[PDB]
């Protein structure tokens, strides 16, 4: 509540030796201070004798400490190279980039008229700023709000005025309205035009929408699947007048995409998400209700669509369970694989009418999921050599409806070609030692014998597989192949050398390097990725890593930095589950596999992130299949796995009391009929019934 | 809540008593055993409970220890459990020499 | 009022002007009152409707915010009195 | 003073560094002493180690007198029984 220091933004000189002391900063440095409990916008260039003891002293001192040494490592030393000057400055540059975006406001939450100390009352708006979550939204008065972001305020009024809440939706519960085949693209697609395989998809979802049945979207990995739902959401809203708060659950990795995908393909319905913690938890509820608390279920209704991470489902299962929902969206719904899932019966409690999964999950790996999917969409509904025809007579005829199978043979005609090459790498020197000795406890127990015990099975069928191509995944390996006792050339050479795969990768990489292709590395193991992190920097190739350990904000920054027109790094390394998590790469052509991902198809999506509709540079894929190892066999089982892949009466006096006041306020009100009804002023009656009453009422008047 | 001097001291104690959850985590402990158990024999396996059970034993074993330790500690004009306070306790029980 | 501003000031409402025509001076009202303030007052109803005045007073665009007091004048009726008089006046209603 | 393809992997589940110190104090207060010495709590784990071995010693023995790979929880019980710390609740 007090005026105290919150953070550091910017640092500059105040006044016209070897190391600046703190005094120098006090008598020769001015620092931009952001104040506590107050938006970014009011930042002051202040010193220490200027403010004196103010609550909060800690961050400036250290930051100055960081500053003092920083000064000794840019201008005040001759061990500094060319490149460190680039980073030490660079930080100044990026530290401000993450500070600039807070000044631009992004949404106005509410508007309160609060009194001042001069006896005046001024309007204030709860303002939300860019790429930040709902917390630290402070009140700012309206004087300059439109004076910097007119567009936000224009839109701020529009939603409040656009009476289209879940308050007027048509009763089609009992039975439906006959629905129509669309030819044309709906006058609700501002994002552009779609094609001849995105409007029909939509016409099936909406086509079994009117049946009372739910369906499975099973298309290829990225055939404008997201556009088909958003448009599916859009046409179920201005078609059958459904204001029904639609619930959508998507991955924490793939939502930011969705939002923009939702706010650019369909302006007029607003999209408020759920991605906070403790504080947010409250702000969601601020706008999730009207008029504070509410008897019964009499919430006036201020949203329709939401996006939920999978976490958050389970953390607050209860509140959603109570509120009614009749339409469901989920992203990459191969989650419901087993029928013992926690989200598997978590979803069943949410009073629901129609569902909508949309993933390319292959449905022959196990028959469990094939059944689980069928049991989940439709609770209740469900081999022999010569009965197989009898069997698919039952399975083909029944499964199809709630299924979609459609090949690329679309939009791929423009997109440059797809390709994948295997790699037979035979074993090395130090390699056999630990391919041979490890399958016993001979020299595996002499060196690291205490650990031998726990990894002994790990190493057999879930390591040898993983530690067959590369033995560098334990401790007593690094110096084993390096034959000497600081060297820089040798370490680089010693590490490239041990593996069949490291050399093969180093040369191909070089081979395309001079030709110009952007290369991708998908590794199964977290560490491999540091391993390379250590080597590629050394040999000077600009890169960034994509692990399982990164904040949403940080994940998002680089993904974009990469697909921008003029980005230097053609090397990008990714995960199997963390890599194929979600996202798309449109600049990339080449993708290389170190080891198969203990399974058929984790790779098939793994290449899906790079091989998408956009890519204009064909495609290239390399699989490093190890020889005379254990990699070979799974590769064969993997094959075994993927072998199959298949009127309201009349107007009463009180309304007549309602209509009369509205005329004194708005004059002729025949034009404004729906806006008033959406909000309190009018009951739902047909447009004419009011209009005639409006006219006779003056006719009586004259 | 009165002032602040020795205010929590007795507070946490009470809340901990009403509860009945494991004092020590159930993840570090799990390996600690696996790791020594190897030194006395090879190729080991573990029942889910077996550890659960050890945790129970051990935790309970220590508390008990501390419980005396406390007394000893009191005897001494002190409210501080000490490195030895531990020893006497054990010595007189007899595992400690 | 909806008709005249629509056919001369369409693209931008606020430029709306009185010119010569003279509507009464309001000397003793608590705050600065001058023809420009009336100019906005009318646009304000043109935008929000008669009788909602907090709407009008708060608007960032109008700039009327600390000249309204809904002992301090003019309050809600004072404006109510203000518009009926101006609207009739410029069409020639008081004939 | 080099990146040198550096990879860092160190061990903190099982090993005593890894385990949590509050996990102990959590334990200390149930007894309800006011103060914890730094020296002391280190010793305490020390003893835990001493108690823990002997049991497993026996455990291991009963697992092995029967030629079994899976260690039974009963196996632990008898162990405790031998030192006179038998546990009700388990494995009648
Ligand atoms: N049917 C479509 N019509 C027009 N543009 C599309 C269509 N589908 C996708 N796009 C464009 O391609 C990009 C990614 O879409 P898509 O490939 O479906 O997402 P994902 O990476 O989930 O597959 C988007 O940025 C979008 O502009
Ligand atoms: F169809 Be996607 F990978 F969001």
């Amino acid at each position: 509540d007090f005026h105290g220091i919150d953070i550091v933004i910017n640092h500059r000189l105040k006044t016209s030796k070897t190391v600046p002391d703190l005094n120098n900063c006090k008598e020769n440095y001015e620092f931009l201070i952001k104040w506590t409990d107050e938006s970014h916008l009011h930042n002051t260039w202040e010193t220490y004798e200027s403010i004196g003891q103010v609550r909060g002293l800690k961050r400036l001192d250290n930051y100055c400490k960081q500053f003092i040494i920083e000064d000794q490592q840019v201008r005040l030393d001759p061990y500094v190279t060319a490149e460190d000057i680039e980073i030490m400055d660079m930080e100044r540059e990026r530290r401000l980039d993450e500070f600039e975006e807070f000044h631009v406001p992004e949404r106005i939450i509410d508007s309160q008229r609060a009194s001042l100390e001069d006896g005046t009352s001024q309007l204030q708006y709860l303002v939300k700023w860019r790429r930040l979550n709902y917390d630290e939204a402070t009140w700012e008065n309206a004087t300059d709000i439109v004076k910097l972001a007119p567009e936000q305020v224009k839109h701020f009024q529009n939603r409040e005025n656009s009476k289209i809440l879940p308050q007027y939706s048509s009763n089609y519960t009992s039975q439906r309205p006959r629905f129509e085949k669309l030819s044309v693209q709906p006058p609700f697609i501002k994002g552009g035009e779609l094609r001849d395989f995105q409007l029909t998809g939509i016409n099936w979802m909406a086509f079994l929408w009117s049946k009372g049945d739910n369906g499975i979207l099973a298309d290829e990995m990225g055939l404008g699947k997201t556009v088909q739902t958003v448009a599916f959401i859009s046409w179920l809203i201005f078609a059958r007048r459904q204001n029904g708060p639609h619930i959508i659950v998507v991955p924490l990795s793939t939502m930011p995409a969705w939002l923009d995908t939702f706010e650019k393909w369909a302006p007029d319905l607003n999209c408020i998400c759920y991605m906070g913690n403790q504080k947010s938890r409250d702000t969601i509820r601020e706008y999730e209700f009207y008029t504070n608390p509410r008897a019964k279920g009499k919430k006036t209704m201020k949203f329709n669509v939401l996006l939920t991470t999978y976490e958050y489902i389970l953390k607050d299962r209860a509140e959603l369970g109570s509120i009614k929902w009749q339409f469901m969206a989920v992203d990459e719904a191969h989650r419901l694989k087993n029928a013992e899932s926690s989200l598997y019966e978590s979803l069943n409690s949410f009073k629901v009418a129609n569902r909508m999964l949309i993933t390319g999950t292959p449905l022959q790996n196990n028959i469990k999921e094939l059944a689980a999917l069928v049991n989940f969409l439709m609770p209740g509904r469900f081999n022999q050599d010569e009965e197989q025809e009898e069997y698919i007579h039952d399975l083909h005829r029944r499964i199809q409806p709630f299924i979609l199978r459609r090949l690329k043979k679309d939009v791929e005609k423009s997109l440059p070609s797809k390709t994948e090459r295997i790699l037979r790498v035979e074993l090395s020197d130090v390699q056999t030692e630990y391919y041979k000795n490890i399958l016993t406890k001979n020299y595996s127990a002499l060196t690291a014998g205490a650990k031998g015990g726990h990894f002994s099975l790990l190493n057999i069928m879930n390591e040898l597989k993983k530690a067959s191509n590369h033995p560098y995944l334990f401790d007593n390996a690094e110096e084993r192949v390096l034959q000497k006792f600081m060297t820089r050339e040798n370490v680089l050479r010693g590490l490239i050398m041990s593996s069949g795969k490291m050399v093969l990768l180093d040369q191909l990489l070089t081979r395309l390097k001079k030709d110009g292709h952007r290369v991708l590395i998908f590794s199964q193991m977290v560490r491999m990725l540091d391993i390379l992190g250590d080597y590629l920097s050394i040999k000077g190739i600009n890169f960034q890593r994509l692990d399982g350990t990164v904040p949403s904000a940080q994940r998002r920054i680089s993904i974009d930095h990469f697909n921008s027109p003029d980005s230097n790094d053609f090397v990008f390394l990714l995960s199997t589950r963390a890599g194929g998590l979600g996202i798309n790469l449109m600049t990339a052509d080449t993708v290389v596999i170190f080891d198969s991902d203990w399974n058929p198809q984790a790779d098939l999506q793994a290449m899906a992130r790079a091989h998408r509709i956009g890519q204009k540079n064909h495609v290239m894929v390399y699989r490093l299949v190890s020889k005379d190892t254990v990699e070979e066999e799974v590769l064969e089982r993997a094959r075994k796995k993927m072998i199959l892949e298949y009127d309201m009466d009349s107007i009463g006096e009180s309304e007549v009391r309602a209509l009369y006041k509205a005329i004194l306020k708005f004059g002729n009100l025949k034009e404004i009929l729906d806006e008033l009804i959406a909000d309190g002023t009018l009951p739902v009656k047909s447009f004419e019934k009011y209009g005639e009453t409006y006219d006779e009422m003056m006719e009586a008047a004259k | 809540h009165r002032y602040r001097p020795g205010t929590v001291a007795l507070r946490e104690i009470r809340r901990y008593q009403k509860s009945t959850e494991l004092l020590i985590r159930k993840l570090p402990f799990q390996r600690l055993v696996r790791e020594i158990a190897q030194d006395f024999k090879t190729d080991l396996r573990f029942q889910s409970s077996a550890v659960m059970a050890l945790q129970e034993a051990s935790e309970a074993y220590l508390v008990g220890l501390f419980e005396d330790t406390n007394l000893c500690g009191i005897h001494a004009k002190r409210v501080t459990i000490m490195p030895k306070d531990i020893q006497l306790a054990r010595r007189i029980r007899g595992e400690r020499a | 009022l909806k008709n005249l501003i629509n056919s001369n000031y369409k693209d931008d409402p606020l430029k709306f002007s009185l010119g010569n025509n003279t509507p009464k001076p309001v000397q003793n009202w608590s705050s600065n009152w001058t023809k420009e303030e009336d100019e906005k007052l009318l646009i304000g109803v043109f935008k929000y409707g008669y009788g909602s005045w907090t709407q009008i007073r708060d608007d960032p665009f109008l700039g009327i915010t600390d000249k309204i007091f809904l002992k301090k004048v003019p309050g809600a009726i004072h404006l109510g009195r203000r518009v009926d008089y101006l609207l009739s006046f410029l069409r020639g209603g008081l004939n | 003073g080099k990146g040198g393809a550096k990879r860092h992997r160190k061990v903190l589940r099982d090993n005593i560094q890894g385990i949590t110190k509050p996990a102990i104090r959590r334990l200390a207060r149930r007894g309800g002493v006011k103060r914890i010495s730094g020296l002391i709590y280190e010793e305490t784990r020390g003893v835990l180690k001493v108690f823990l071995e002997n049991v497993i010693r026996d455990a291991v023995t009963y697992t092995e007198h029967a030629k079994r790979k899976t260690v039974t929880a009963m196996d632990v019980v008898y162990a405790l029984k031998r030192q006179g710390r038998t546990l009700y609740g388990f494995g009648g």
